[PDB]
RNA sequence: AGGGGAUCGAAGAUGAUCAGAUACCGUCGUAGUCUUAACCAUAAACUAUGCCGACUAGGGAUCGGGUGGUGUUUUUUUAAUGACCCACUCGGCACCUUACGAGAAAUCAAAGUCUUUGGGUUCUGGGGGGAGUAUGGUCGCAAGGCUGAAACUUAAAGGAAUUG
């Protein structure tokens, strides 16, 4: 079987993790940087670890994957968290209670507009 | 006491109503709340807004008490309530637990989530049950956004909500961070509405 | 109420509730019928004399591999036979 | 041996017993 | 059936002491019942409480501080002389400091210290630490 | 709950109570003062009468016995007393 | 406790439940000890003065910790209309 | 010791449940303990259908149901890859799949 | 070098934290055998019983080592550590470190009379761990303690003069008899008792007062 | 003891299987299985948990009764009903979750409120065997039931869990 250890899948998860403006999905140019920056006694497991490297780097082509986050999904993913609309869905756009709810408010006392509808059985 | 400004406004009323935190559960009705006003018929049950507000503020004085914000942790294992533990943790200190908690994180001295705080917040203490199992090993208060059919057991301060709902659990995050700051004297004024929008804290499927 | 009555005028229950259950004890009934003085071939006594018949040779039990040189005695004032262990090395041979 | 069987056994004793015994009584 | 009111009215308190309630409802409030909790109030085991006179028997709603560790009834209530006053308060109190063995006295219901002062003995009813 | 008031329940606690399971137990029954149409000589008669009750005016019929409650008859009128 | 003069013996007399009156022993983890900060004439808190309520694991397992506390603050003050009495 | 609080059965405030048949071995069985099945099947096959409908006549037909109420003893369901055995835990399972 | 990882530790080393009362007063849960070390040094540990546990294998039978170990000075402090380990040494160590981190107080008190320096408890009490159930009624001076030596010598860590016992259950469970008896002199302080009714103003935690003194 | 007597079927006969198989499997098949009038009085007759009474945690469903609701439907749009829905309640058969508590544990809302030992009351047990035997009474047509030892022997039997 083809089952790669966790010693090449870690390896190629910090590779991926902290060299992505780099190697590219060619197995050759990822094994010549790989033997450039790391430190690997064998040369089996270097193309082992350039291997799947590869195969991860296919797959982050094709949307984000697990495990894995480097700077620039990172800045990608905390500019899509700082989103928010214009018009704050809570905001009023015509609100609609119960009775009930209309019977909550008046005894809290307070000045609300509401578009009473009866809730049915 | 307190000075009577920090009374419900219409405008927090307008937001918890649109947001609908006053929707309790259904018949099922842990009798532990009695936070309960006058059950709608389809048999769901309308909960006191006011008393929200107030346990509400009564949490963000228990928060402002911790010297250190960073002794402050926020736990949601729901994905509702993610970014808006997130957010705390970003307008606070609060640190923060989102996804999945670790159980031995405030027992194990030694694993490296290992926080040892003074005080943690849960979205779900059915969902977080480990967090607050935990919490009473440990000597810490636990603040809860509860329904009204909430474990209350090994749960301080409980906030009625609607903790089924998307936009009521991140209004009720925001609400709290507001009061927490407005008491620690960034938000200067208690009148102002905090530029800061209410839906920032709000889960989004993409 | 754990059973057995606790009323201020229930003496008597107990009473004879003790009796029939200390006849369910064992040294109480040995005591009370009289085994040793009917039974137990001494009369309840310390000890006993009595009269050599023959030597015996007797198997241990196991796990134990041994003989246990013991003799038959027949009582003086029973008359009953009785098996003794004669308790050392070699002391078989002054009973002869 | 199982207990029922036991127990027919020590019936079945009993009966003959019972009868060796009514010969002389 | 019910036998004992003063029983079940010191089991219920120990029940809701236990649970760390703060008040607790004896039906069907007896007057030895009123005068034992007269003494475990005196002492400062309860607190106040309130007789509910339905047309009956009645009812009692005690108030319970946290200071009650066990109230306890002895039934049979065995006849007691001076001297099985000691015995007793050995074998059922928790030291020779505090706690209260309490007996019906043909001078009313009492402690046993108070009895003791009085040199009286009597019958016992319970006790209370 | 461990603290709440045993002396002063709510009204709705107490009428949601069984009649015997209250504070002070009494009775959820009640009279009622029953015209029959023509002759008004109006009779007094229980919610829960167990007998076939009818005016001493005439023998038309008042009301009619159940399990619980008494049914009045179609054509009488009944004031709470 | 003391002894015949004065001169108080019993190392480390012990905290007692706001809710119940109960001693809270040494080995009890589920004990907690809530302080709630004061305000003064803006809104902002003062650091430093606190209003402190115990709680034992007792209460605290049975679930009663948050109405205790409710009342607790309804009675010092820091509360309103949440909690009743009368059930 | 025990293992089960019903004990194997569905007896609670009856006494006695007047026994059934088991429908393989022919066993004596309490209704209740019974395991009951129902095993509703078309009558010929999902194969042969098709053939049945072409040398049909009266088109539309229903091709009707078989069915038949299946009491198994506990040996014979067990036997018969059915009730098989569970963990001291999920024998607590009451539910179907 | 220490090197603490815990509020309560970096306390204790920077010495805020004079006296455990403070950590059984706010009832702080320890989690390093030195703190212990540093704030009662004058403790001692015994070693009760080394018994064998055995583990059938396919391989014959593994075995490991149980030690219980009684650690305590004799003034109103003990602690109870069991541990099971390959070899003797290392289960009594690591039941000396559980002992120390399991270490609670004792309330002593008078039989009656309060002369001075108490003798004996303030009140009976009892533990329960298994079938055993131990029994610690207080004593007159004089009387010593009346136990048995396992017993006694946990009484005697913990400073206790004058005590009587009464006992139930298979006693010959040494670990049971020891944890019940625990468990009864943890209890001392557990009980209330009308000299401890008057209400106190529920003091401020160190994890409060020195915050940041701790983590940061 | 009469009746009845289809079915299945202790006995029994047979065909196999088997080293043997007067057992399991198969085919027959008496007594019995049903009933009437009497007897017997036993069972893992089990919830292996005595009856009465009080208190102590949550949750929902269900059987029976009752109350309330401008509730839904059917009737004669309509009524009263009846059947359903919601809320509540008394009384049951039970069930789910937790353990404050209990327990040797398995587990238990009772097996809890028990060394902080006493609500009332009946029965039974005191290591294992011999032994529910022998004997004597008593009941029974009998089968047997109820009551019920001793000699002698023995250091373990046994319960619940654990890894193999
Ligand atoms: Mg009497
Ligand atoms: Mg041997
Ligand atoms: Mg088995
Ligand atoms: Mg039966
Ligand atoms: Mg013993
Ligand atoms: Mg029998
Ligand atoms: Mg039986
Ligand atoms: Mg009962
Ligand atoms: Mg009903
Ligand atoms: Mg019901
Ligand atoms: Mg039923
Ligand atoms: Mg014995
Ligand atoms: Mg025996
Ligand atoms: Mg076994």
């Amino acid at each position: 079987g083809r089952v790669r250890t966790k010693t090449v899948k870690r390896a190629s998860k910090a590779l991926i993790e902290r060299y992505y403006p780099k190697l590219t999905l060619d197995f050759q140019t990822n094994k010549r940087l790989c033997d450039e920056i790391a430190t690997i006694q064998s040369k089996r497991l270097r193309n082992k670890i350039a291997g799947y490297t590869t195969h991860l780097m296919k797959r982050i082509q094709k949307g984000p994957v697990r495990g894995i986050s480097f700077k620039l999904q990172e800045e990608e993913r905390e500019r899509k968290d700082q989103y928010v609309p214009e018009v704050s869905a809570l905001d009023l756009s015509r609100l609609n209670v119960d009775n009930q709810t209309s019977d909550l408010v008046k005894s809290l006392g307070l000045k609300l507009p509401l578009s009473v509808i009866n809730v049915s059985a | 006491s307190l000075p009577a400004t920090f009374d419900l406004t219409p405008e927090d009323a307008q937001l918890l109503l649109a947001a609908n935190t006053h929707l309790g559960a259904r018949n099922v009705q842990v009798h532990q709340e009695p936070y309960v006003f006058n059950a709608r018929p389809d048999g769901v049950h309308v909960i006191n807004v006011g008393k929200t507000w107030e346990k509400l503020v009564l949490a963000a004085r228990i928060i402002a008490a911790i010297p250190n914000p960073e002794d402050v942790v926020a736990i949601s294992s729901r994905t509702f309530g993610q970014r808006a533990v997130l957010k705390f943790a970003a307008h606070t200190g609060a640190t923060p637990i989102a996804g999945r908690f670790t159980p031995g994180s405030f027992t194990n001295y030694i694993t490296r989530s290992f926080k040892e705080p003074r005080l943690v917040i849960v979205t779900d203490p059915r969902s977080d049950a480990q967090a607050i199992k935990e919490a009473s090993y440990v000597n810490i208060p636990v603040i809860a956004l509860t329904d009204l059919d909430s474990p209350s057991e090994f749960v301080d301060v409980a906030i009625p909500c609607n903790n089924r709902g998307k936009h009521s659990i991140g209004l009720i995050w925001y609400l709290l961070a507001r009061e927490v700051l407005r008491l620690r004297g960034a938000l200067v004024d208690r009148t102002q509405p905090w530029s800061i929008m209410p839906d920032l804290y709000f889960y989004r499927d993409p | 109420g754990k059973g057995k009555p606790r009323g201020l005028n229930s003496a008597r229950k107990l009473r004879v509730h003790r009796r029939n259950n200390r006849w369910a004890e064992n040294n109480y009934k040995k005591r009370l019928l009289g085994t040793a003085f009917k039974s137990s071939p001494f009369g309840g006594s310390s000890h006993a004399k009595g009269i050599v018949l023959e030597k015996l040779g007797i198997e241990s039990k196991q796990p134990n591999s041994a003989i246990r040189k013991c003799v038959r005695v027949q009582l003086i004032k029973n008359g009953k036979k009785v098996t003794a262990f004669v308790p050392n090395d070699g002391c078989l041979n002054f009973v002869d | 041996m199982r207990a029922k069987w036991r127990k027919k056994r020590t019936r079945r004793l009993k009966r003959k017993r019972r009868k060796v015994r009514a010969r002389s009584k | 059936t019910r036998s004992s009111v003063l029983a079940d009215a010191l089991n219920a308190i120990n029940n809701a002491e236990k649970t760390g309630k703060r008040q607790v409802l004896i039906r069907p409030s007896s007057k030895v019942i009123i005068k034992f909790l007269q003494v475990m109030q005196k002492h400062g085991y309860i607190g106040e409480f309130e007789y509910i006179d339905d047309h009956r028997s009645g009812k009692i709603v005690v108030q319970l501080n946290g200071r009650l560790n066990k109230c306890g009834v002895i039934s049979p209530r065995f006849n007691v002389k001076i001297g099985d006053i000691e015995k007793w308060t050995a074998n059922l109190l928790p030291a020779r400091q505090f706690g209260y063995v309490i007996l019906t006295t043909s001078a009313g219901i009492m402690d046993h210290e108070e009895a003791r002062r009085k040199h009286v003995s009597g019958k016992i009813l319970g006790f209370v630490y | 709950v461990l603290v709440q008031d045993l002396l002063h329940p709510t009204a709705a606690s107490e009428a949601r109570k069984h009649k015997l399971k209250t504070l002070v137990q009494g009775p959820r029954s009640y009279f009622l003062d029953v015209k029959c149409p023509g002759c008004l000589n109006i009779t007094t008669v229980f919610s829960h009468a167990q007998t076939a009750v009818t005016c001493e005016s005439c023998s038309t019929i008042l009301c009619t016995p159940t399990g619980g409650k008494a049914k009045l008859s179609e054509g009488t009128s009944f004031r709470r007393k | 406790m003391e002894n015949d003069k004065g001169q108080l013996v019993e190392l480390y007399v012990p905290r007692k439940c706001s809710a119940t009156n109960r001693i809270i022993k040494a080995d009890d983890h589920a004990s907690v000890q809530i302080n709630v900060a004061k305000v003064d004439e803006e809104g902002r808190a003062i650091p430093g003065e606190y209003v402190t309520y115990a709680l034992s694991g007792y209460v605290r397992s049975r679930g009663e910790s948050d109405d205790s506390l409710n009342r607790l603050a309804q009675n010092d003050g820091l509360l309103k209309n949440v909690w009743s009495y009368s059930r | 010791p025990k293992k089960r609080a019903s004990n194997g059965r569905n007896k609670k405030g009856r006494g006695h449940v007047k026994p059934v048949r088991c429908v393989n071995c022919s066993k004596s069985i309490p209704k209740d303990k019974a395991i009951k099945r129902m095993a509703i099947r078309n009558i010929v096959e999902a194969a042969a259908v098709r053939d049945l409908s072409e040398a049909s006549v009266y088109p539309e037909y229903a091709l009707p149901k078989t069915y038949n109420k299946l009491h198994y003893c506990v040996s014979c369901a067990i036997h018969a890859r059915i009730v098989r055995v569970r963990s001291r835990e999920d024998r607590k399972n009451r539910a179907p799949p | 070098g220490w090197v603490p990882v815990t509020k309560l530790g970096r306390l204790v080393k920077a010495g805020k934290i004079t006296t455990i009362e403070e950590i059984f007063l706010h009832s702080l849960p320890v989690k390093e055998f030195q703190i212990i070390d540093t704030l009662l040094p004058g403790l001692q540990d015994e070693v009760m019983n080394i018994k064998p546990v055995q583990k059938q294998t396919r391989a014959g039978q593994r075995t490991r080592f149980k030690a219980v170990v009684v650690v305590g000075d004799s003034n109103g402090h003990v602690g109870l550590g069991i541990k099971t380990a390959k070899e003797v040494a290392g289960a009594i160590r690591a039941g000396i470190i559980i002992a120390k981190l399991s270490v609670i107080p004792i309330r002593r008190g008078y039989w009656g009379t309060n002369l001075g320096q108490p003798h004996s408890l303030a009140t009976k009490t009892t533990g329960k761990c298994g079938s055993v159930t131990v029994r610690l009624i207080p004593a007159p001076r004089g009387s010593g303690i009346v136990a048995s030596p396992a017993v006694k010598k946990l009484l005697q860590l913990a400073g206790v003069e004058d005590v009587y016992t009464q006992s139930n259950g298979k006693t010959r469970t040494l670990e049971n008899t020891l944890k019940a008896a625990f468990v009864a002199i943890g209890n001392t302080y557990g009980f209330l008792t009308p000299n401890l009714w008057a209400e106190q103003p529920l003091p401020v935690s160190p994890l409060d007062i020195y915050s940041d003194e701790a983590s940061a």
